[PDB]
Protein backbone atom coordinates (compact mmCIF):
# COMPACT_ATOMS: atom_id res chain seq x y z
CA UNK A 1 0.00 0.00 0.00
CA UNK A 2 0.98 3.57 -1.13
CA UNK A 3 -0.62 6.14 1.58
CA UNK A 4 -0.24 3.54 4.84
CA UNK A 5 -3.40 4.80 6.97
CA UNK A 6 -3.80 4.09 10.74
CA UNK A 7 -5.61 5.25 14.04
CA UNK A 8 -9.01 4.80 13.50
CA UNK A 9 -11.72 2.34 14.70
CA UNK A 10 -14.20 2.53 17.33
CA UNK A 11 -13.85 5.83 19.88
CA UNK A 12 -16.38 6.90 22.87
CA UNK A 13 -18.37 10.30 21.93
CA UNK A 14 -16.24 12.85 23.19
CA UNK A 15 -13.12 11.09 22.58
CA UNK A 16 -9.85 11.52 20.70
CA UNK A 17 -8.11 9.37 17.66
CA UNK A 18 -4.82 10.54 15.55
CA UNK A 19 -5.00 9.30 12.32
CA UNK A 20 -1.89 8.98 10.41
CA UNK A 21 -0.89 8.36 6.95
CA UNK A 22 2.63 7.47 5.68
CA UNK A 23 3.69 6.99 2.23
CA UNK A 24 7.44 5.67 2.97
CA UNK A 25 8.36 4.94 -0.88
CA UNK A 26 7.90 8.55 -1.32
CA UNK A 27 6.10 8.31 -4.37
CA UNK A 28 3.48 11.04 -3.00
CA UNK A 29 2.99 13.62 -0.27
CA UNK A 30 -0.15 13.19 2.07
CA UNK A 31 -1.34 16.89 2.21
CA UNK A 32 -5.42 16.41 2.83
CA UNK A 33 -8.00 14.24 4.49
CA UNK A 34 -11.29 13.40 2.83
CA UNK A 35 -14.14 11.92 4.80
CA UNK A 36 -17.54 9.67 3.66
CA UNK A 37 -20.45 9.49 5.87
CA UNK A 38 -23.16 6.25 5.49
CA UNK A 39 -24.96 7.98 3.39
CA UNK A 40 -23.48 11.73 3.01
CA UNK A 41 -21.23 12.70 -0.06
CA UNK A 42 -17.31 13.02 -0.13
CA UNK A 43 -16.66 15.95 2.88
CA UNK A 44 -13.47 17.77 2.96
CA UNK A 45 -11.69 17.53 6.55
CA UNK A 46 -8.70 19.16 6.39
CA UNK A 47 -5.46 19.77 4.54
CA UNK A 48 -2.30 21.45 4.85
CA UNK A 49 1.19 22.65 2.63
CA UNK A 50 3.78 20.76 1.80
CA UNK A 51 5.99 22.58 4.20
CA UNK A 52 3.35 22.16 6.80
CA UNK A 53 2.87 25.36 8.03
CA UNK A 54 -0.32 26.38 6.16
CA UNK A 55 -2.98 24.31 7.98
CA UNK A 56 -6.51 24.39 6.12
CA UNK A 57 -9.87 23.16 8.46
CA UNK A 58 -13.21 22.77 7.48
CA UNK A 59 -15.73 25.45 9.29
CA UNK A 60 -17.50 21.79 11.13
CA UNK A 61 -14.09 20.10 12.67
CA UNK A 62 -11.82 23.56 12.68
CA UNK A 63 -12.75 24.15 16.27
CA UNK A 64 -11.80 20.20 17.37
CA UNK A 65 -9.57 18.46 14.66
CA UNK A 66 -5.77 19.54 14.26
CA UNK A 67 -3.67 18.67 11.34
CA UNK A 68 0.06 18.39 10.95
CA UNK A 69 3.21 16.79 8.76
CA UNK A 70 6.06 15.31 9.54
CA UNK A 71 8.08 16.76 6.28
CA UNK A 72 11.55 14.35 7.49
CA UNK A 73 9.58 10.96 7.82
CA UNK A 74 6.85 12.28 5.02
CA UNK A 75 3.91 11.77 7.28
CA UNK A 76 0.35 13.15 7.84
CA UNK A 77 -1.47 13.84 10.80
CA UNK A 78 -5.06 14.29 12.06
CA UNK A 79 -5.98 14.78 15.75
CA UNK A 80 -9.35 14.70 16.19
CA UNK A 81 -10.37 15.77 19.89
CA UNK A 82 -14.12 15.69 21.35
CA UNK A 83 -15.31 13.57 18.72
CA UNK A 84 -18.98 13.33 17.95
CA UNK A 85 -21.41 11.03 16.89
CA UNK A 86 -21.18 13.67 13.23
CA UNK A 87 -17.79 12.42 12.87
CA UNK A 88 -18.58 8.86 11.99
CA UNK A 89 -17.60 8.30 8.85
CA UNK A 90 -14.57 6.12 6.31
CA UNK A 91 -11.52 8.91 6.39
CA UNK A 92 -9.28 9.01 3.34
CA UNK A 93 -6.21 10.52 3.11
CA UNK A 94 -5.64 12.74 -0.23
CA UNK A 95 -1.31 12.75 -1.32
CA UNK A 96 0.14 15.39 -4.17
CA UNK A 97 2.41 13.62 -6.81
CA UNK A 98 5.94 15.25 -6.33
CA UNK A 99 5.80 16.96 -9.86
CA UNK A 100 -2.79 23.41 -8.18
CA UNK A 101 -4.94 24.03 -4.68
CA UNK A 102 -6.33 21.76 -2.48
CA UNK A 103 -6.86 18.86 -5.26
CA UNK A 104 -5.22 15.39 -4.93
CA UNK A 105 -3.67 12.81 -7.01
CA UNK A 106 -3.32 9.81 -5.10
CA UNK A 107 -6.43 9.01 -2.22
CA UNK A 108 -6.65 6.67 0.32
CA UNK A 109 -8.14 2.97 1.28
CA UNK A 110 -10.05 4.26 4.12
CA UNK A 111 -9.88 3.86 7.70
CA UNK A 112 -12.86 3.92 8.95
CA UNK A 113 -13.89 5.75 12.35
CA UNK A 114 -16.67 4.83 14.67
CA UNK A 115 -18.16 7.23 17.48
CA UNK A 116 -20.37 4.64 19.40
CA UNK A 117 -20.80 3.62 23.24
CA UNK A 118 -18.14 1.19 23.19
CA UNK A 119 -14.11 2.20 22.47
CA UNK A 120 -12.59 -0.67 23.75
CA UNK A 121 -15.06 -3.15 25.34
CA UNK A 122 -18.59 -2.23 27.21
CA UNK B 1 24.63 76.03 10.16
CA UNK B 2 22.56 78.86 9.47
CA UNK B 3 19.01 80.74 10.80
CA UNK B 4 16.85 79.41 8.01
CA UNK B 5 15.55 75.96 9.07
CA UNK B 6 15.43 72.64 6.47
CA UNK B 7 11.89 71.90 5.51
CA UNK B 8 12.57 68.18 7.43
CA UNK B 9 9.72 68.82 10.13
CA UNK B 10 7.49 68.95 7.01
CA UNK B 11 8.95 65.81 5.42
CA UNK B 12 8.40 63.97 8.75
CA UNK B 13 4.75 65.16 9.27
CA UNK B 14 3.99 63.81 6.02
CA UNK B 15 5.50 60.57 6.76
CA UNK B 16 3.40 60.51 9.79
CA UNK B 17 0.68 60.79 7.63
CA UNK B 18 1.56 58.30 5.34
CA UNK B 19 2.42 55.70 8.42
CA UNK B 20 -0.81 56.69 10.10
CA UNK B 21 -3.32 56.62 7.36
CA UNK B 22 -1.91 53.16 5.59
CA UNK B 23 -1.60 51.29 9.43
CA UNK B 24 -5.05 52.54 10.68
CA UNK B 25 -7.15 51.99 7.51
CA UNK B 26 -5.07 48.23 7.00
CA UNK B 27 -5.28 46.67 10.09
CA UNK B 28 -8.87 48.15 10.83
CA UNK B 29 -9.71 45.92 7.03
CA UNK B 30 -7.86 42.85 8.18
CA UNK B 31 -10.00 42.73 11.63
CA UNK B 32 -12.97 43.45 9.39
CA UNK B 33 -12.17 40.41 6.97
CA UNK B 34 -11.60 38.63 9.91
CA UNK B 35 -15.13 39.44 11.87
CA UNK B 36 -18.07 39.27 8.74
CA UNK B 37 -16.04 36.13 6.75
CA UNK B 38 -13.43 34.03 8.30
CA UNK B 39 -15.16 34.21 11.52
CA UNK B 40 -11.50 33.47 13.45
CA UNK B 41 -12.67 29.66 13.83
CA UNK B 42 -8.87 28.42 13.48
CA UNK B 43 -5.82 29.10 15.07
CA UNK B 44 -4.33 30.56 12.67
CA UNK B 45 -6.91 34.00 11.97
CA UNK B 46 -6.65 34.46 16.03
CA UNK B 47 -3.03 35.44 15.60
CA UNK B 48 -4.02 37.08 12.42
CA UNK B 49 -6.96 39.60 14.12
CA UNK B 50 -4.70 39.92 17.76
CA UNK B 51 -1.84 41.14 15.37
CA UNK B 52 -4.04 43.47 13.55
CA UNK B 53 -6.25 44.63 16.73
CA UNK B 54 -2.75 45.37 18.38
CA UNK B 55 -1.11 47.15 15.21
CA UNK B 56 -4.59 49.40 14.69
CA UNK B 57 -3.94 50.68 18.56
CA UNK B 58 -0.27 51.43 17.94
CA UNK B 59 -0.89 53.39 15.21
CA UNK B 60 -3.73 55.72 17.27
CA UNK B 61 -0.80 57.14 19.67
CA UNK B 62 1.03 58.15 16.88
CA UNK B 63 -0.25 61.75 16.20
CA UNK B 64 0.48 62.27 19.65
CA UNK B 65 4.43 62.01 18.73
CA UNK B 66 3.71 64.24 15.43
CA UNK B 67 1.85 66.97 17.76
CA UNK B 68 4.76 66.75 20.64
CA UNK B 69 7.44 67.30 18.11
CA UNK B 70 6.47 70.06 16.45
CA UNK B 71 4.92 71.63 19.53
CA UNK B 72 7.93 70.46 21.65
CA UNK B 73 5.68 70.37 24.85
CA UNK B 74 3.11 68.30 26.38
CA UNK B 75 0.11 70.57 27.67
CA UNK B 76 -2.46 68.12 27.63
CA UNK B 77 -2.01 67.23 31.54
CA UNK B 78 -1.23 64.01 33.31
CA UNK B 79 -4.45 62.10 32.60
CA UNK B 80 -3.94 61.98 29.14
CA UNK B 81 -0.47 61.31 29.19
CA UNK B 82 -0.96 58.31 31.42
CA UNK B 83 -3.82 57.09 29.39
CA UNK B 84 -1.39 57.69 25.77
CA UNK B 85 1.48 56.35 27.28
CA UNK B 86 -0.14 53.19 28.72
CA UNK B 87 -1.49 52.65 25.19
CA UNK B 88 1.67 53.00 22.98
CA UNK B 89 3.65 50.69 25.50
CA UNK B 90 0.73 47.82 26.17
CA UNK B 91 -0.07 47.68 22.88
CA UNK B 92 4.15 47.46 21.43
CA UNK B 93 4.30 43.90 23.29
CA UNK B 94 0.87 43.00 22.21
CA UNK B 95 2.45 43.74 18.56
CA UNK B 96 6.01 42.14 19.18
CA UNK B 97 4.88 38.93 21.49
CA UNK B 98 2.16 38.03 19.14
CA UNK B 99 4.29 38.36 16.00
CA UNK B 100 7.17 36.18 18.18
CA UNK B 101 4.17 33.14 19.41
CA UNK B 102 3.60 33.65 15.29
CA UNK B 103 6.87 32.47 14.73
CA UNK B 104 6.94 29.77 17.82
CA UNK B 105 3.86 28.35 15.85
CA UNK B 106 5.58 28.09 12.50
CA UNK B 107 8.37 26.36 13.97
CA UNK B 108 6.57 23.74 16.38
CA UNK B 109 4.53 23.29 13.09
CA UNK B 110 7.59 22.07 11.00
CA UNK B 111 10.19 21.03 13.81
CA UNK B 112 7.95 19.31 16.44
CA UNK B 113 4.48 18.33 14.11
CA UNK B 114 3.26 15.62 16.69
CA UNK B 115 3.35 18.67 19.40
CA UNK B 116 1.80 20.80 16.38
CA UNK B 117 -1.53 18.64 16.97
CA UNK B 118 -1.33 19.77 20.73
CA UNK B 119 -0.10 23.64 20.23
CA UNK B 120 -1.89 24.54 17.16
CA UNK B 121 -5.70 24.44 17.96
CA UNK B 122 -7.92 27.52 18.58
CA UNK B 123 -7.86 27.00 22.59
CA UNK B 124 -3.97 27.57 22.37
CA UNK B 125 -3.96 30.04 20.13
CA UNK B 126 -6.68 32.18 22.56
CA UNK B 127 -4.50 31.05 25.75
CA UNK B 128 -1.18 32.14 24.60
CA UNK B 129 -3.01 35.57 23.58
CA UNK B 130 -4.24 35.83 27.38
CA UNK B 131 -0.89 35.05 28.51
CA UNK B 132 0.49 37.96 25.99
CA UNK B 133 -2.45 40.11 27.41
CA UNK B 134 -1.28 39.82 31.19
CA UNK B 135 2.36 40.17 30.20
CA UNK B 136 1.65 43.14 28.58
CA UNK B 137 -0.86 44.50 31.02
CA UNK B 138 1.99 44.45 33.76
CA UNK B 139 3.58 47.40 31.54
CA UNK B 140 -0.02 48.78 31.17
CA UNK B 141 -0.58 49.25 34.91
CA UNK B 142 3.52 51.11 35.11
CA UNK B 143 2.36 53.51 32.61
CA UNK B 144 -0.84 54.20 34.09
CA UNK B 145 0.92 54.75 37.96
CA UNK B 146 4.21 55.91 36.69
CA UNK B 147 3.10 58.08 33.71
CA UNK B 148 3.38 61.85 34.27
CA UNK B 149 4.47 65.34 33.10
CA UNK B 150 7.77 66.89 34.37
CA UNK B 151 8.61 70.86 34.20
CA UNK B 152 12.48 70.02 33.10
CA UNK B 153 10.46 75.58 29.93
CA UNK B 154 9.16 72.75 27.82
CA UNK B 155 6.40 70.37 29.12
CA UNK B 156 7.60 66.65 29.10
CA UNK B 157 4.71 63.45 29.12
CA UNK B 158 7.02 60.53 30.56
CA UNK B 159 7.32 57.82 33.17
CA UNK B 160 7.85 59.43 36.67
CA UNK B 161 10.87 57.99 38.32
CA UNK B 162 12.12 59.31 41.88
CA UNK B 163 15.57 60.90 40.99
CA UNK B 164 16.77 60.51 45.21
CA UNK B 165 19.62 58.41 46.16
CA UNK B 166 21.44 58.30 42.93
CA UNK B 167 18.39 56.46 41.37
CA UNK B 168 18.92 55.36 37.81
CA UNK B 169 15.21 53.32 37.72
CA UNK B 170 14.69 55.07 33.93
CA UNK B 171 17.65 54.18 32.88
CA UNK B 172 16.88 50.76 33.93
CA UNK B 173 13.50 50.35 33.24
CA UNK B 174 14.94 51.24 29.41
CA UNK B 175 17.08 48.20 29.32
CA UNK B 176 14.43 45.72 30.28
CA UNK B 177 12.01 47.33 27.55
CA UNK B 178 14.82 46.84 25.26
CA UNK B 179 15.66 43.44 26.19
CA UNK B 180 12.22 42.03 26.98
CA UNK B 181 10.98 44.13 23.39
CA UNK B 182 13.74 43.94 20.90
CA UNK B 183 16.36 41.24 22.13
CA UNK B 184 14.75 37.91 22.95
CA UNK B 185 12.13 38.26 20.44
CA UNK B 186 14.29 39.00 17.49
CA UNK B 187 16.68 36.34 18.63
CA UNK B 188 13.52 33.99 19.45
CA UNK B 189 12.13 34.73 15.84
CA UNK B 190 15.43 34.74 14.25
CA UNK B 191 16.39 30.80 15.78
CA UNK B 192 12.84 29.77 15.49
CA UNK B 193 12.68 30.70 11.43
CA UNK B 194 16.52 29.54 11.04
CA UNK B 195 15.77 25.77 12.64
CA UNK B 196 12.40 25.89 10.44
CA UNK B 197 14.23 26.39 7.02
CA UNK B 198 17.23 24.28 7.99
CA UNK B 199 14.15 21.35 8.42
CA UNK B 200 13.12 22.06 5.51
CA UNK B 201 16.27 21.94 3.37
CA UNK B 202 17.23 18.39 5.35
CA UNK B 203 14.04 16.27 3.26
CA UNK B 204 14.94 14.21 0.66
CA UNK B 205 13.22 17.69 -6.20
CA UNK B 206 11.72 20.96 -7.53
CA UNK B 207 8.75 21.19 -5.10
CA UNK B 208 11.26 21.20 -2.21
CA UNK B 209 13.47 24.16 -4.20
CA UNK B 210 10.01 26.19 -4.85
CA UNK B 211 8.79 26.39 -1.34
CA UNK B 212 12.25 26.75 0.51
CA UNK B 213 12.84 29.78 -2.49
CA UNK B 214 9.28 31.00 -1.40
CA UNK B 215 9.39 30.26 2.35
CA UNK B 216 13.23 31.81 2.83
CA UNK B 217 12.27 35.21 0.69
CA UNK B 218 9.09 35.25 3.08
CA UNK B 219 11.24 34.76 6.23
CA UNK B 220 14.08 37.36 5.39
CA UNK B 221 11.68 39.76 4.52
CA UNK B 222 9.16 39.23 7.87
CA UNK B 223 12.45 39.57 10.14
CA UNK B 224 14.32 42.27 8.03
CA UNK B 225 11.06 44.59 8.64
CA UNK B 226 11.23 44.23 12.40
CA UNK B 227 14.85 44.78 12.25
CA UNK B 228 14.86 47.65 9.86
CA UNK B 229 12.22 49.54 12.14
CA UNK B 230 12.92 48.18 15.72
CA UNK B 231 16.92 48.22 15.70
CA UNK B 232 16.68 52.42 15.20
CA UNK B 233 14.76 53.80 17.81
CA UNK B 234 15.81 50.73 20.43
CA UNK B 235 19.23 51.85 19.85
CA UNK B 236 18.44 55.62 20.03
CA UNK B 237 16.60 55.67 23.42
CA UNK B 238 19.02 53.56 24.71
CA UNK B 239 22.31 55.52 23.73
CA UNK B 240 20.38 59.06 24.70
CA UNK B 241 20.08 57.58 27.96
CA UNK B 242 23.19 56.20 28.74
CA UNK B 243 24.76 59.64 27.53
CA UNK B 244 23.66 62.43 24.14
CA UNK B 245 22.60 65.78 21.84
CA UNK B 246 19.53 67.58 21.96
CA UNK B 247 19.92 69.26 18.56
CA UNK B 248 17.44 69.89 15.53
CA UNK B 249 18.95 67.15 13.59
CA UNK B 250 19.05 64.98 16.63
CA UNK B 251 15.25 65.69 17.45
CA UNK B 252 14.35 64.76 13.88
CA UNK B 253 16.56 62.05 13.56
CA UNK B 254 15.10 60.50 16.72
CA UNK B 255 11.21 61.30 15.32
CA UNK B 256 12.53 59.52 12.15
CA UNK B 257 13.07 56.57 13.96
CA UNK B 258 9.90 56.93 15.99
CA UNK B 259 8.07 56.83 12.67
CA UNK B 260 9.98 53.62 11.51
CA UNK B 261 9.03 51.67 14.60
CA UNK B 262 4.83 52.68 13.88
CA UNK B 263 6.50 51.48 10.01
CA UNK B 264 6.70 47.78 11.41
CA UNK B 265 2.50 48.10 12.62
CA UNK B 266 1.88 49.53 9.60
CA UNK B 267 3.17 46.50 7.14
CA UNK B 268 2.45 43.93 9.26
CA UNK B 269 -1.18 43.95 7.68
CA UNK B 270 0.48 43.71 4.24
CA UNK B 271 2.99 41.52 5.51
CA UNK B 272 1.56 38.87 7.16
CA UNK B 273 -2.09 39.05 6.19
CA UNK B 274 -2.35 40.56 2.50
CA UNK B 275 0.14 38.04 1.91
CA UNK B 276 -1.41 34.82 4.07
CA UNK B 277 -2.31 31.86 1.21
CA UNK B 278 -5.40 31.40 3.13
CA UNK B 279 -6.89 34.74 3.95
CA UNK B 280 -6.28 36.15 0.06
CA UNK B 281 -8.59 33.01 -0.57
O1 LIG C 1 8.58 59.19 24.62
C1 LIG C 1 7.55 58.53 24.72
N1 LIG C 1 7.51 57.17 24.75
C2 LIG C 1 8.69 56.26 24.71
C3 LIG C 1 9.41 56.37 23.35
C4 LIG C 1 9.04 55.65 22.28
C5 LIG C 1 7.83 54.74 22.44
C6 LIG C 1 7.74 53.72 21.30
C7 LIG C 1 8.86 52.60 21.27
C8 LIG C 1 9.61 52.48 22.57
C9 LIG C 1 10.79 51.74 22.64
C10 LIG C 1 11.47 51.74 23.87
C11 LIG C 1 10.94 52.47 24.95
O2 LIG C 1 11.56 52.51 26.16
C12 LIG C 1 9.79 53.16 24.85
C13 LIG C 1 9.12 53.07 23.69
C14 LIG C 1 7.91 53.95 23.74
C15 LIG C 1 6.59 53.19 23.93
C16 LIG C 1 6.30 52.31 22.71
N2 LIG C 1 6.39 53.09 21.45
C17 LIG C 1 6.08 52.21 20.28
C18 LIG C 1 5.82 52.99 18.99
C19 LIG C 1 6.96 52.98 17.97
C20 LIG C 1 5.74 52.11 17.76
C21 LIG C 1 8.19 54.78 25.00
O3 LIG C 1 9.15 53.97 25.76
C22 LIG C 1 6.30 59.16 24.65
C23 LIG C 1 6.06 60.39 25.28
C24 LIG C 1 4.83 61.05 25.14
C25 LIG C 1 3.83 60.50 24.34
C26 LIG C 1 4.06 59.29 23.67
I1 LIG C 1 2.60 58.40 22.43
C27 LIG C 1 5.29 58.64 23.83
C1 LIG D 1 19.43 47.52 9.97
C2 LIG D 1 19.30 48.95 10.49
C3 LIG D 1 18.00 49.20 11.23
C4 LIG D 1 20.53 49.53 11.19
C5 LIG D 1 21.05 50.77 10.46
C6 LIG D 1 20.41 52.09 10.93
C7 LIG D 1 21.42 53.11 11.46
C8 LIG D 1 21.68 54.11 10.34
C9 LIG D 1 20.96 53.70 12.82
C10 LIG D 1 20.72 52.64 13.91
C11 LIG D 1 20.92 53.32 15.26
C12 LIG D 1 21.00 54.80 14.89
C13 LIG D 1 21.66 55.76 15.90
C14 LIG D 1 21.08 55.67 17.31
C15 LIG D 1 21.82 56.62 18.23
C16 LIG D 1 22.32 57.81 17.82
C17 LIG D 1 22.68 58.80 18.91
C18 LIG D 1 22.25 60.23 18.56
O1 LIG D 1 22.85 61.14 19.49
C19 LIG D 1 22.68 60.61 17.14
C20 LIG D 1 22.20 59.62 16.08
C21 LIG D 1 22.54 58.13 16.32
C22 LIG D 1 24.03 57.89 16.01
C23 LIG D 1 21.61 57.25 15.43
C24 LIG D 1 21.80 57.42 13.90
C25 LIG D 1 21.38 56.26 12.97
C26 LIG D 1 21.70 54.86 13.52
C27 LIG D 1 23.24 54.63 13.54
C1 LIG E 1 4.68 64.80 -2.45
C2 LIG E 1 5.26 65.95 -1.63
C3 LIG E 1 4.24 66.38 -0.57
C4 LIG E 1 4.52 66.66 0.70
C5 LIG E 1 5.92 66.60 1.32
C6 LIG E 1 6.28 67.92 1.98
C7 LIG E 1 7.34 68.63 1.14
C8 LIG E 1 8.50 69.09 2.02
C9 LIG E 1 9.49 69.89 1.18
C10 LIG E 1 10.91 69.62 1.65
C11 LIG E 1 11.91 70.65 1.11
C12 LIG E 1 13.15 70.75 2.00
O1 LIG E 1 13.78 69.71 2.37
O2 LIG E 1 13.57 71.88 2.37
Amino acid sequence: VQLVESGGGLVRPGGSLRLSCVDSERTSYPMGWFRRAPGKEREFVASITWSGIDPTYADSVADRFTTSRDVANNTLYLQMNSLKHEDTAVYYCAARAPVSPYDYDYWGQGTQVTVSSHHHHH
Amino acid sequence: LGSISPAIPVIITAVYSVVFVVGLVGNSLVMFVIIRYTKMKTATNIYIFNLALADALVTTTMPFQSTVYLMNSWPFGDVLCKIVLSIDYYNMFTSIFTLTMMSVDRYIAVCHPVKALDFRTPLKAKIINICIWLLSSSVGISAIVLGGTKVRDVIECSLQFPDDDYSWWDLFMKICVFIFAFVIPVLIIIVCYTLMILRLKSVRSREKDRNLRRITRLVLVVVAVFVVCWTPIHIFILVEALGTSHSTAALSSYYFCIALGYTNSSLNPILYAFLDENFKR
